[PDB]
């Protein structure tokens, strides 16, 4: 595979950091009074 | 306290119900607070640009992942032996046997094998290398950006269209028929003639050379002379090797009928002439309506004048024009019903008349494509009836529709609903009675007492198309007949060659098992139609709730009085018809898949004898074909069917979890949740942490939706794992 | 075959599409 | 300190790399990863739950919750680190006490 | 939200600049360190059996990450853990990644903040902006020329590194 | 819910009489019932003749016979217009 | 009735704990066997969850004849251990051994 | 050990006589799994004649119970104070029902 390092970089980020960050910020947005 | 910014009633709910209901109502812009008609149409326009951009990003992603990680060039060399690759696997939970088991496809990394058929589609239309797959993915990324920008642009104050634009029926119909349907069909005819057909004949044509390479040797000279038939001369020979110059002809628009003998697919020159003729017809259709120059028709005038003088339709279609124009739900219902019929035609005509090269030898791709498009068809058909119910509740005005076809439908809704009830019961009693008949009498060792009805009507239709298998001489089947003699010079030889070889799926032979399953399909259709029609026609009112329209489309009930009113809303008739849609698509795809795996093995007699009782369906289809699937892993190892073997169990779990939401109802759960609220407040070190939203049990309608989603998802995942793994494991 | 530079071009265009999707989503959100 | 110290042990003994010679390093990193996620859970809770006020001496205040999160992060890293040093050096802890048999 | 110092702010400008200055120093150091062969057993590919399936990189041969890349990643892990602790529990005198939200923002530097020879916020901003520009320049040169980033750092610096 | 637009020249065509108003014939509103009836028979005969002449279709069909074959369905619309005009006194 | 919340919340917690740690072991095993990781399973040939208390009770019952039931000649049941009783070459009863699968399904 | 117990025979009507399988002992019928044969051998029955006498004893008991239900509702119905004798009922049901039941069966 060409640029074979890309899955091992992007899959943890897309699979863990991206949902962890959207859950954190969605939680902040849905639990704010203003 | 501000998530549902579109709903102040939900943004002030102090429970967890606010989050769920805010997520589930987000796209129902008509009900959002302070919604005008201007803003409703403009948000729908922009989100239609966003949906188009999502479709282009999905297509570019499939092209990119195949270009990057696929084996397209190797598959192109040897398409019947190589298994096409979808994308690579990078999963840090895999064991090393799992990594080895998924390293098929001729590559050095674990990988998924594609069941979508995109390889056969891209090969047939011209793609030959990875670099033009990558070129197509960058074009779709650009188009996605263009349509995201256009969606943003038409929300800007100067570029926001008025309602007078959004309701111009005649200009939109002229442009969508002549440009969106017709001209793009003409342009696809151009692509086939200029690129797909030349590269089907060994000659590369791309953007670098397509202005200096003529599609035809004569070249646009017969077209400008009326010598159009010079473009059909010298078609591809029956010795042609697709993709190469050997056996290739020079025709571009010839009509031959039948299949290319080696690809088992329709001729590319038949397809190019099809899209040229469709393009011409649709461009002509797109000049019907009057826009700015005084020729054409007013849609209002046509609808108003079509009242039969005998008076049997009442006022006819007077006032239908305004009713359809003002109701987006009526438009959605018509669009979804039309789309549902087409995606069912796509499923039926793509297995019987395949257009892509070397597909229909990919039994997994053929099975997945049929199943996929029939499930899409069932969802679109349910949605059409659901949005017709929403139309009657929300958008229908009985006073602008006095004595219409619509009002007279509602005027005899009990005649309609009771005759669907009768035909559903009529079909059900006797189809199930014959099935249980044959079951009981085969069980007692007497299969010759079965009731086996020959499907003579469909066999006669097959013979009318030229099938010489049942000895009916009517129409095309007769050597001498006006029908047979008329088509003799054009498509009839190739069509008879295609329909009288038992090597394809064109008008497959049928018997008593096909008769019984057709009646079961009819019972399933009429009963799903019953539930949906009853929901649409009783949506406005009934005898239990004569004022049902004051409560909306989706409300839980009217309480325990008057005997009890659970599932009384029109939404609950959508909910109930979803089970029957799943059941009917189950019967349809079970029938298609069993008939095809028995034919592909060479054992059609196994379907012929076992399909007439239900134990034949249970042991010879579900039980017999389960074994490669459930052995994808076992205490002795695992193979590449291990993922479907997991999805299979996964599907059984979600489906059963749906039962919990469908059988057990709210009061039990609210009382449990109150004991959990008490325990959290009384537990030390834990009452330091407090909820912002009071935990409540799910609502009645929400629980119905969640159980329906779990049921449906389990249904899809279980059958997808079965239909793909059993066909893969058997290869036949 | 596809070079990594070609992959990087694709990633740039998808980044531009992400920026346009964010702007359209904010416009729809108001 | 208490929570970080016990967190290391289950990850180390039962994690995917338990039979490898890098098990303790994997056990520390996974425990630290969990601690980082938990600190984010504490931080987001503080943002939504408490409005800003001058008082900082109580847990149920925005300033106080922020102090609790700072302490918990440092202590969890310190307790996980202490457990790592002790397990790395003492063979009784590496086994379940099975070195004696 | 964005009133906590995020977005385009003088606080964000300073923090990104600080990271970029460190990044330029680190790229110079890694180019020099690898050039002298000071990264131990760099060529060796890490074994999946010892280090798990996370090590896999799916290249044509070996299918495992090199020891050198793993070592460089661990250095970044060391600084990242310091960063998380510093954000959540900062030093008393230290500047903060997120601000209180009732903070008075510092004035934007404009084209050129006033020149201060001594260590100062002005000098920090001037150098930070320059370093961020440098990171973009080194990446773009490596992309267009086609050489590795390490070579570009060596060639720009006149091969002093190695 | 908002005014629905129609092209300029839209008129009312709802009818409950024996025959619709001649306005439903568009540009043919002034043609006589005799002229539609004779055009109806003419188009039917010419269209049927042209259709018959190309029933065994070849790769070289006469384009005039193809175009003339479209007169058969057009004759149906012509005799409907003839009935409408005869019952409107035209 | 005046502490039914404490009863129902503690039973509710037990049912959650006991579904997670009984059926979740089965799901852990489905996943590990499917992923090719048979050394990571709860099984006899892997991480073992032995029913030591049930095995110990079986031991006591086989030792009981002549020991804690001195005038008994044989065990109460051969399910606890002991001989194979065969009648017409078919097994009447024989010791029912308990292993990891028995631990799991007893917690089910 | 060779014959399979079978105490149900079907009539031949619609081909259902296939249910009369070869259970052994020159017999055809539906194999029964309630364990009655082993009960009867444990009781020491050893002949069909004694099974007819057991059947008659069951019929006589059935007639006496339906008579007792009719009699004790329609002719001689006990008063509530008779039913509210929990000590007497337990004494008779432990001693009389269960105790003499076990003793008579032991005999
Ligand atoms: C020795 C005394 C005696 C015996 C044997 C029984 C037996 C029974 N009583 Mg009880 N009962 C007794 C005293 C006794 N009762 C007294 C003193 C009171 C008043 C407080 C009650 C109040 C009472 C009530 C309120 C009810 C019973 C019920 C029953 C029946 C329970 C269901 C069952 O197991 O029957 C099946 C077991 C059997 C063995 C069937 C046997 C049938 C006969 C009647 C048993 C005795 C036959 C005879 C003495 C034996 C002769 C032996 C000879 C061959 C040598 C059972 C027949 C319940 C019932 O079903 O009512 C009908 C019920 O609702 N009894
Ligand atoms: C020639 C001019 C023209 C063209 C090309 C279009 C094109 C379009 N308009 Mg229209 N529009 C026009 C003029 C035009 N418009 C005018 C003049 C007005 C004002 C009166 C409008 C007002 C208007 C509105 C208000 C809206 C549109 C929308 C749309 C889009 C429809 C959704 C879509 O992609 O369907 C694509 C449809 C097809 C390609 C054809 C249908 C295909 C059928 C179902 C079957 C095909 C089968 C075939 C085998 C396919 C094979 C696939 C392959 C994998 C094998 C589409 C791009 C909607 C939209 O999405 O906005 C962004 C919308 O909301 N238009
Ligand atoms: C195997 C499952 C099953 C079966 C057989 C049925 C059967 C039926 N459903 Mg139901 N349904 C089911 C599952 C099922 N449904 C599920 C899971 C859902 C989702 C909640 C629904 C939701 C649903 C709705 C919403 C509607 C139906 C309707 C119908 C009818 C459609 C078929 C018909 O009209 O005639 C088929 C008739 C039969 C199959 C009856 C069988 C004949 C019996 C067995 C005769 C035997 C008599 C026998 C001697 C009895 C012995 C009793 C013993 C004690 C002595 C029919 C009664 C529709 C309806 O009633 O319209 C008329 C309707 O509106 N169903
Ligand atoms: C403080 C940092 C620093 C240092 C010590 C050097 C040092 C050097 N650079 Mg320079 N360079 C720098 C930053 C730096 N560079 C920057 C930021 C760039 C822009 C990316 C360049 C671009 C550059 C080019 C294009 C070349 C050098 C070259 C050289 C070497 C010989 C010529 C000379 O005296 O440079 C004088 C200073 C400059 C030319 C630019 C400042 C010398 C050792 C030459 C060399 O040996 O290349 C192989 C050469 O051709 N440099
Ligand atoms: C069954 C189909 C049908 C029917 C009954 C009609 C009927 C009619 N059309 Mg329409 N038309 C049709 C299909 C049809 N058309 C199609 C498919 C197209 C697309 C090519 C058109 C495009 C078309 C135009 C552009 C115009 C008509 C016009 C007319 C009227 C002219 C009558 C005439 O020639 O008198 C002698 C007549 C009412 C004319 C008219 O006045 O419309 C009101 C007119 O300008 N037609
Ligand atoms: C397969 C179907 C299914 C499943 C999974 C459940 C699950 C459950 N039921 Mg339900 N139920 C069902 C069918 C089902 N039921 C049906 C058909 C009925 C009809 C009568 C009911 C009626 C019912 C009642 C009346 C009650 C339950 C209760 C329970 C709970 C038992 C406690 C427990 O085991 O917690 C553990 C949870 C599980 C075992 C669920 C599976 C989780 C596994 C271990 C995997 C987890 C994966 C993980 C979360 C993934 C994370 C990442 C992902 C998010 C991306 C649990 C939530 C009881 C309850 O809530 O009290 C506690 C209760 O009172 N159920
Ligand atoms: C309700 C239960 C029941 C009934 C009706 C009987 C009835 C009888 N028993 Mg049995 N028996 C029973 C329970 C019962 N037994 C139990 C539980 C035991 C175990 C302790 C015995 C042990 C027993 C023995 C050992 C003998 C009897 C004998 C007898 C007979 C008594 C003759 C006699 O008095 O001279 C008895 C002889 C004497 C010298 C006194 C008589 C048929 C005798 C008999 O005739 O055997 C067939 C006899 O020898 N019984
Ligand atoms: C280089 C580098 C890193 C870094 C970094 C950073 C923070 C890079 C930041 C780069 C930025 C923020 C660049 C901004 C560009 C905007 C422009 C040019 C428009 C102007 C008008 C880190 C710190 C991860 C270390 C790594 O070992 C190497
Ligand atoms: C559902 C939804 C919600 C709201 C409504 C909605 C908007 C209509 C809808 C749409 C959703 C849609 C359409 C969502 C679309 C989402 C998309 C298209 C996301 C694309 C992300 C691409 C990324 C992050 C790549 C970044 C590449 C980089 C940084 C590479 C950089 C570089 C490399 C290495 C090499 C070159 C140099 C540099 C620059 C250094
Ligand atoms: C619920 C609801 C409330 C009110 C609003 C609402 C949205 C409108 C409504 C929804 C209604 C819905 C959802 C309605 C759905 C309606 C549907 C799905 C209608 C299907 C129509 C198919 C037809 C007429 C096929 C005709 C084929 C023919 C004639 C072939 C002929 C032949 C040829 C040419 C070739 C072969 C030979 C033969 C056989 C001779
Ligand atoms: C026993 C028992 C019997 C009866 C029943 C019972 C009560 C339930 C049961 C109790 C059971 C239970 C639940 C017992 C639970 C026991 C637990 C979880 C004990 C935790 C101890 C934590 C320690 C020693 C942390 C030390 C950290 C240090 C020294 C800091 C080090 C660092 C710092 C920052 C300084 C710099 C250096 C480094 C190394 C970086
Ligand atoms: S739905 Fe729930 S509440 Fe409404 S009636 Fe049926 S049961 Fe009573």
């Amino acid at each position: 595979m060409t640029a074979a390092y890309l899955p091992s970089i992007l899959v943890p980020i897309i699979g863990l950091i991206f949902p962890g960050l959207v859950m954190a910020f969605a939680f902040i947005y849905i639990e704010q009074d203003e | 306290t501000k998530f549902p910014k579109f709903s102040q009633a939900l943004a002030q709910d102090p429970a967890t119900r606010r989050i769920w209901y805010g997520l589930a109502t987000a796209h129902d812009l008509e009900s959002h607070d302070g919604m005008t008609e201007e803003n409703l149409y403009q948000k729908i326009f922009a989100s239609h640009f966003g949906h188009l951009a999502v479709i282009f990003l999905w297509t570019s992603g499939n092209l990119f992942h195949v270009a990057w990680q696929g084996n397209f060039e190797q598959w192109v060399l040897n398409p019947l032996k190589v298994k096409p690759i979808a994308h690579a696997i990078w999963d840090p939970h895999f064991g090393q046997p799992a990594v080895k088991a998924f390293t098929k496809g001729g590559v050095s990394y674990p990988v998924n094998i594609a069941t979508s058929g995109v390889y056969h589609w891209w090969y047939t239309i011209g793609m030959r290398s990875n670099t033009d797959l990558y070129a197509g993915s960058l074009f779709l990324l650009f188009l996605a950006g263009v349509f995201l920008f256009a969606g943003w642009l038409h929300l800007q104050p100067k570029f926001r269209p008025g309602l007078s634009w959004f309701k111009n029926n005649e200009s939109r119909l002229n442009h969508h028929l002549s440009g969106l349907f017709g001209f793009s069909s003409l342009a696809w005819s151009a692509h086939l003639i200029h690129v797909a057909i030349p590269e089907a004949r060994g000659q590369h044509v791309c953007w670098d050379n397509f202005t200096k390479v003529a599609p035809h040797p004569a070249g646009l000279q017969p077209f400008f002379t009326g010598n159009w038939g010079a473009y059909a001369a010298s078609p591809d020979t029956t010795n042609h090797i697709f993709g190469t110059s050997e056996g290739a002809g020079t025709a571009i628009l010839t009509f031959l009928g039948g299949f290319h003998p080696q690809t088992q697919a329709l001729w590319l020159t038949d397809i190019a002439h099809h899209h040229l003729a469709i393009g011409v017809v649709f461009i002509f259709a797109g000049h019907m309506y009057r826009t700015n120059w005084g020729i054409g028709h007013s849609l209002k005038e046509i609808l108003d004048a079509h009242r039969p003088p005998g008076g049997r339709l009442g006022a006819g279609h007077k006032g239908i024009f305004e009713t359809l124009t003002n109701s987006l739900h009526f438009q959605l219902g018509l669009a979804l019903a039309s789309l549902g019929v087409i995606t069912s035609l796509v499923a039926q005509h793509m297995y019987a008349l395949p257009s892509y090269a070397f597909i229909a030898k990919d039994y997994v791709t053929q099975s997945a494509l049929y199943t996929h498009h029939q499930y899409i068809a069932g969802f679109l058909m349910v949605g059409a009836f659901a949005h017709g119910a929403i139309f009657f509740v929300r958008d229908y005005d009985p006073e602008q529709n006095k004595n219409n076809v619509l009002a007279r439908i509602l005027d005899h809704k009990e005649a309609i609903i009771s005759h669907l009830s009768w035909v559903s019961l009529f079909l059900g009693f006797h189809t199930l009675g014959i099935y249980v008949h044959n079951d009981v009498v085969v069980a007692f060792g007497t299969p010759e007492k079965q009731i086996l009805v020959e499907p003579v009507f469909a066999q006669w239709i097959q013979a009318s198309s030229g099938k010489a298998l049942y000895g009916f001489d009517v129409l095309l089947s007769s050597t001498n007949s006006v029908a047979a003699n008329a088509s003799s010079n054009i498509w009839l030889p190739g069509w008879l060659e295609a329909i009288n070889s038992g090597k394809n799926s064109l008008f497959l032979p049928i018997g008593p098992g096909d008769f019984l399953i057709h009646h079961a399909i009819a019972l399933a259709l009429h009963t799903t139609t019953l539930i949906l029609v009853k929901g649409a026609l009783d949506a406005r009112g009934s005898k239990l709730m004569p004022d049902k329209k004051d409560f909306g489309y989706a409300f839980p009930c009217d309480g325990p009085g008057r005997g009890g009113t659970c599932d009384i809303s029109a939404w609950d008739a959508f909910y109930l018809s979803m089970f029957w849609m799943l059941n009917t698509i189950g019967w349809v795809t079970f029938y298609w898949h069993w008939k095809h795996i028995t034919i592909w093995q060479g054992n059609a007699g196994q379907f012929n004898e076992s399909s007439t009782y239900i134990m034949g369906w249970l042991r010879d289809y579900l039980w017999l074909n389960s074994s490669p699937l459930i052995n994808g892993y076992n205490p002795f190892g695992m193979n590449s069917l291990s993922v479907w073997s997991w999805m299979f169990l996964f599907g059984h779990l979600i489906w059963a979890t749906g039962f919990m939401f469908l059988i057990s109802w709210r009061g039990y759960w609210q009382e449990l949740i109150e004991t959990l609220v008490w325990a959290h407040e009384r537990t030390p070190l834990a009452n330091l942490v407090r909820w912002k939203d009071k935990p409540v049990a799910l609502s009645i309608v929400q629980a119905r939706l969640v159980g329906l989603i779990h049921f449906t998802a389990g249904y899809i995942f279980t059958y997808a794992a079965f239909v793909i793994a059993s066909t893969t494991g058997k290869f036949g | 075959m596809i070079s990594d530079t070609q992959i990087f071009i694709a990633l740039i265009l998808a980044l531009v599409s992400l920026v346009l999707a964010i702007r359209l989503g904010r416009a729809l959100y108001q | 300190l208490t929570h970080g110290y016990f967190l290391v042990g289950p990850f180390y003994k039962l994690g995917p790399l338990r039979n490898s010679d890098v098990a303790l390093l994997s056990g520390f990193f996974s425990a630290l990863g969990l601690i980082v996620i938990l600190v984010a859970c504490l931080t987001i809770y503080g943002v939504v739950s408490f409005e800003e006020t001058e008082a900082k001496d109580q847990l149920q205040t925005a300033k106080g919750w922020r102090q609790f999160t700072s302490g918990w992060l440092v202590g969890s890293v310190g307790g996980a680190s202490f457990a790592y040093i002790l397990i790395s050096n003492i063979p009784f802890l590496q086994t379940a006490g099975m070195s004696m048999l | 939200f964005g009133g906590r110092g995020l977005g385009v702010t003088v606080n964000a400008e300073r923090w990104n600049g600080r990271h970029a200055m460190f990044g330029i120093f680190a790229m110079v150091m890694t180019s020099y360190m690898k050039g002298h062969g000071l990264i131990p057993d760099a060529d060796k590919v890490l074994d999946i059996a010892q280090w798990g399936p996370l090590a896999a990189v799916w290249d044509g041969a070996g299918n495992g990450i090199s020891n050198e890349r793993a070592i460089i990643l661990i250095a970044h892990v060391h600084v990242l853990v310091v960063s998380v602790i510093a954000a959540i529990a900062p030093f008393g005198f230290q500047d903060t990644l997120v601000k209180e939200k009732g903070y008075t923002p510092e004035s934007p530097a404009g084209l050129i903040p006033p020149f201060k020879t001594g260590l100062t916020a002005e000098a920090e901003l001037i150098n930070g902006r320059l370093a961020m520009l440098g990171v973009i320049s080194i990446v773009t040169a490596s992309l267009f020329t086609g050489t590795s980033v390490v070579d570009t750092i060596n060639l720009g610096m006149g091969k002093i590194l190695y | 819910f908002s005014p629905v637009p129609s092209p300029e020249g839209t008129k009312e065509t709802y009818w409950e009489t024996k025959a619709p108003s001649s306005d439903v014939l568009g540009i043919g509103a002034g043609v006589s019932s005799g002229n539609f009836a004779a055009a109806s028979v003419f188009a039917a005969l010419v269209g049927g003749y042209c259709t018959g002449q190309v029933i065994p279709l070849t790769v070289e069909p006469n384009p005039l016979f193809l175009a003339g074959s479209f007169l058969l369905p057009y004759s149906w619309a012509l005799h409907v217009a003839a009935w409408i005009q005869k019952n409107n006194g035209k | 009735i005046r502490h039914r919340d404490a009863i129902i919340s503690h039973l509710n917690w037990i049912c959650i704990f006991l579904g997670f740690h009984s059926f979740g072991l089965y799901i852990h095993n489905d996943t590990m066997r499917a992923l090719g990781r048979t050394q990571d399973m709860f099984s006899d040939t892997a991480i073992q969850l032995k029913p030591v208390f049930a095995q110990w009770v079986q031991s006591i019952h086989t030792l009981a004849p002549g020991n804690t039931t001195p005038n008994a000649l044989a065990t109460a049941s051969y399910a606890f251990g002991g001989d194979v009783v065969a009648v017409g070459n078919k097994v009447a009863m024989m010791p029912i051994s308990l292993g990891t699968a028995d631990f799991m399904v007893h917690h089910i | 050990t060779a014959v399979k117990p079978s105490a149900q025979v079907v009539w031949p009507i619609v081909g259902q006589e296939v249910l009369n399988g070869d259970v052994g002992g020159g017999f055809q019928g539906v194999q029964v799994t309630s364990g009655f044969f082993q009960i009867w051998r444990s009781s020491g029955i050893t002949s069909e004649v004694e099974l007819y006498w057991c059947a008659l004893a069951g019929l006589i008991m059935s007639g006496l119970m339906i008579f007792a239900g009719w009699f004790h509702y329609h002719k001689a119905a006990p008063k509530l104070e008779w039913f509210q004798n929990a000590e007497s009922m337990l004494n008779h049901h432990l001693s009389g029902l269960l105790g003499l039941g076990c003793l008579s069966w032991a005999g």
